[PDB]
């Protein structure tokens, strides 16, 4: 029941770049017993300061922590791209052990615009009786973007599924997949399908969009 | 090497229960405290229970009182959990920690054990290739894509050409619409060679024992 807050929640860097994260604990806790974790997509987390000061075996000498009572921070001297991870301070202090909402480091890069792709169903969908419209937009930055589905002069809300794509290890950029599914019947029922997506690359929106 | 090796994945209906266990190796979790944490998908760390396996006690997060149950073997140096009346907010990955067994080194986490509570039945996916509609005027290179829909559980494996496109591959990650999963993958060519030399799209379903070739036309 010790909350621990982080902040900020995500944050992106340069590479070099100096990098300073928080850790607020909702009552004080030992300095001995407060520690920060490393996490990357797909693994557990691993021990990176322990005690609030001192590096893990293998933690890199550009790390380093600070605190005591209720407040900590993780700072890293400069920003390298094997950094980009989650990083989590954890209190071992009192039970319930806890864990803070973490710290998602990204690289920052240049920005880039979306590259948009729109696709209609397949024939063998359609023989199944279903009609999934498909749009990519691949490689972007940075990671905030909009997508909007239109259907004959009517957005269309429901009925959407989206997914991202964690950064790209070799060029630091997010991808997006939306799929609009209907049912065969509503998909013949018009003919004007479009994806429309709003990046902060351009004011105004990319548009694809396909008939029939 | 020291460590913390733990059991299978879990596919588990709701209302069933479920014990998973972890062994340690080069050091007796008799000498350490042991732990279980749980990871929800796509969230933070949450603190599950703690056993010394010297005496047995234990310590549980109050959220989890009358779902988990922690105990350890020492003689088999396992320590174990137990989950009851599983429901879809079980599904998580469950890592087993150990406080530091020696001096001058850290702790321990095990590779992790990722549980599922579903009541879908197995299903294989649905594999639909997108292929460009419109004219298609994108000059040197092109998209092309695949649907893999409707199908229980994960994970399905996707490549392209069976591996050797691995370049400008976008395979995102799945999505939960109705208990099943859905996934679309995108792959980037040059527009030069397509479609001269074919892009097929091979997705591999292990647990319904599929593998289906979509050939993008
Ligand atoms: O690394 C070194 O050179 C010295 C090692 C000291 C050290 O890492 N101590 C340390 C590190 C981490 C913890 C937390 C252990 N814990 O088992 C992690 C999972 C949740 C419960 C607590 C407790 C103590």
């Amino acid at each position: 029941d010790i909350v621990l807050t982080q902040s900020p929640a995500i944050m992106s860097a340069s590479l070099g770049e100096r990098v300073t994260m928080t850790c607020t604990a909702s009552s004080s806790v030992s300095s001995s017993n407060l520690h920060w974790y490393q996490q990357k997509p797909g693994s557990s987390p691993k021990l990176w300061i322990y005690s609030t000061s001192n590096l893990a075996s293998g933690v890199p000498a550009r790390f380093s922590g600070s605190g005591s009572g209720t407040s900590y921070s993780l700072t890293i001297s400069s920003m390298e791209a094997e950094d980009a991870a989650t990083y989590y301070c954890h209190q071992y202090h009192r039970s319930p052990y806890t864990f803070g909402g973490g710290t998602k480091l990204e690289i920052k890069r240049a920005d880039a615009a979306p590259t948009v792709s729109i696709f209609p169903p397949s024939s063998e969908q359609l023989t199944s009786g279903g009609a999934s419209v498909v749009c990519f937009l691949n490689n972007f930055y940075p990671k905030d973007i909009n997508v909007k589905w239109k259907i004959d002069g009517s957005e269309r809300q429901n009925g959407v599924l989206n997914s991202w794509t964690d950064q790209d290890s070799k060029d630091s950029t997010y991808s997006m997949s939306s799929t609009l599914t209907l049912t065969k019947d509503e998909y013949e029922r018009h003919n004007s399908y479009t994806c429309e997506a709003t990046h902060k690359t351009s004011t105004s929106p990319i548009v694809k969009s396909f008939n029939r | 090497e020291v460590q913390l090796q733990q059991s299978g994945a879990e596919l588990v209906k709701p209302g069933a229960s479920v014990k998973l266990s972890c062994t340690a190796s080069g050091f007796n979790i008799k000498d350490t405290y042991m732990h279980w944490v749980k990871q929800k998908p796509e969230q933070g760390l949450e603190w599950i229970a703690q056993i010394d396996p010297a005496n047995g006690n234990t310590k549980y997060d109050p959220k989890f009182q009358g779902k988990a149950t922690i105990t350890a073997d020492t003689s088999s140096n396992t320590a174990y959990l137990h989950l009851s009346s599983l429901t879809s907010e079980d599904s998580a990955v469950y890592y087993c920690a150990a406080d530091p067994p020696y001096y001058g080194h850290g702790d321990y986490w095990g590779q992790g054990t990722t549980l599922t509570v579903s009541s879908a039945k197995t299903t294989p996916p649905s594999v639909y290739p997108l292929a460009p509609g419109s004219a298609a005027q994108t000059n040197s290179m092109v998209t092309l894509g695949c649907l893999v829909k409707g199908y229980f559980p994960e994970p399905v494996t996707v490549t392209w050409n069976s591996g050797s496109l691995s370049s400008g591959v976008h395979t995102f990650p799945a999505v939960l619409q109705s208990d099943l999963y859905t996934l679309s993958s995108s792959v980037t060519v040059p527009s030069s060679t397509w479609p001269s030399e074919t892009v097929t799209c091979n997705v591999a379903h292990p647990a319904s024992s599929t593998k289906v070739d979509k050939k993008i036309v």
